[PDB]
């Protein structure tokens, strides 16, 4: 019942490994704001709007991906006006965009040379996560050399 | 209906992981059922934002 | 605004039919628009000015073609705008007679010289 | 392949079908060219 | 203020202009959509793909006439 979908919304957002107080807090939050908003154009029209903010920055088919799942997902309404407010929030290969020696019946375009140098950022991307990565030990080590004896090691406090 | 609502749920399912929703599959079956009942959707959007928020303080 | 309703704006302009109305032209515009938004042409409001005196000496009216002239230099004299080219260059796309050939007549660089 | 283009335009004994055939050779060395000058834009690379 | 007012004043003259440019080349657009189409034309636009739009929504009429 509906005491119990705020509370199970409750457990399933928080992890786990106080905080046994908290859930139980925690509904009464949900409680005490659901009834702040209740004493003061379609849905699929939104979903439109931000499949269009896909297509301004590239990513065509994922677009056409979007629309194509919400014009079956017309046979919930009032679960994506919900979605899009979540959208934008997060939490705290392919190989036939430049080959021709596949098929027989595959297009002439010729050359194209006007991302062919963002098909070298394609490779710029990886070796800039796997140099991210080696810059993400030398830190997390190089704030334990510079240290004093048991400022953050809690065996002192013994 | 059964098999078609099975259906307009696991379409639902993707439509919100390629967007990178923070919620999962049961929190989507939740919400969508409190949707389902004729709870306000406006008023969701401050618990889940509150919740998704208050939670981290916690650990 | 944000030109992902400025669109349905356009939409409701020229049929005031809403937009629960019909929703397949309105999706047929999110798909046209969208990926062909941003230029990926080079500007020129000069070219398209030496074309806009190209259509109304077409229409074989003389003085017509230097009131533009004077419009023109008008819209320089205030400055209150960035992108001069596109409203004349779609204004011009928009030609109609009130009362050939194109290929060997100048159009800009579809940058095919020029990639970041 | 610009040398016997160079010997044939001077050439009108090669029919009208081997004057549509070079003449869609003349697009094919443009391309070539649009390549390099996309290049050279770029030069100021290795 | 009043300068904030007079950059207002040098956008009513500049779309007057802008209102006569189009009637010299006789759009079927009046000056209410025109407007809409300059919101469009700030944010840097293709009529190759707006043009199709508008001969398309005056299509979309004549099975409604």
């Amino acid at each position: 019942s509906i005491t119990q979908l705020f509370d199970d919304l409750c457990e399933a957002l928080l992890p786990a490994a106080n905080r046994k107080r908290a859930k139980r807090s925690l509904k009464k939050v949900a409680y005490n704001a659901l009834f702040t908003n209740l004493f003061q154009l379609p849905a699929r029209n939104k979903i439109l709007m931000l499949s269009f903010d896909l297509r301004v920055g590239g990513l065509g088919p994922k677009a056409d991906r979007l629309e194509e799942l919400v014009e079956e997902l017309e046979a919930v309404g009032s679960v994506l006006d919900l979605l899009v407010q979540l959208a934008g929030s997060g939490p705290p290969r392919d190989y036939f965009l430049n080959n021709k020696h596949v098929g027989r019946n595959v297009p002439y375009s010729g050359y194209d040379c006007d991302d062919l140098s963002v098909f070298e950022m394609d490779v710029q991307s990886l070796i800039s996560r796997e140099e991210c990565l080696c810059h993400s030990m030398i830190q997390e080590t190089l704030q334990v050399m510079e240290a004093a004896p048991g400022t953050g090691l809690p065996t002192v406090g013994l | 209906n059964l098999n078609a609502v099975r259906e307009t749920m696991d379409v639902l399912l993707e439509i919100s992981r390629i967007l990178n929703t923070g919620l999962d599959m049961e929190t989507l079956s939740i919400c969508v059922r409190l949707c389902e009942q004729g709870i306000n959707p406006e008023a969701l959007s401050s618990v889940i934002k509150e919740l998704r928020k208050a939670t981290e303080a916690l650990k | 605004k944000s030109p992902n309703v400025l669109l349905q704006n356009l939409c409701c302009r020229i049929l005031g039919r809403s937009e629960a109305d019909v929703a397949q032209q309105f999706q047929y515009a999110v798909r046209v628009i969208g990926s062909n938004f941003a230029p990926t042409v080079e500007r020129d409001e000069f070219l398209v000015a030496e074309k806009i005196k190209k259509e109304l000496i077409r229409q074989r009216r003389e003085a017509d073609a230097a009131l533009f002239s004077e419009l023109h230099r008008k819209l320089h004299s205030q400055g209150v705008l960035k992108n001069k080219w596109s409203i004349l260059y779609l204004l011009l796309s928009l030609s109609e007679d009130p009362r050939s050939y194109a290929t060997l007549f100048a159009q800009a660089l579809p940058r095919d010289a020029h990639s970041t | 392949i610009r040398r016997y283009t160079d010997q044939r335009s001077l050439d009108r004994s090669f029919g009208l079908v081997g004057q549509s055939f070079c003449a869609a050779l003349h697009q094919e060395l443009r391309e070539y060219y649009r390549l390099l000058s996309v290049l050279h834009s770029q030069l100021q690379l290795t």
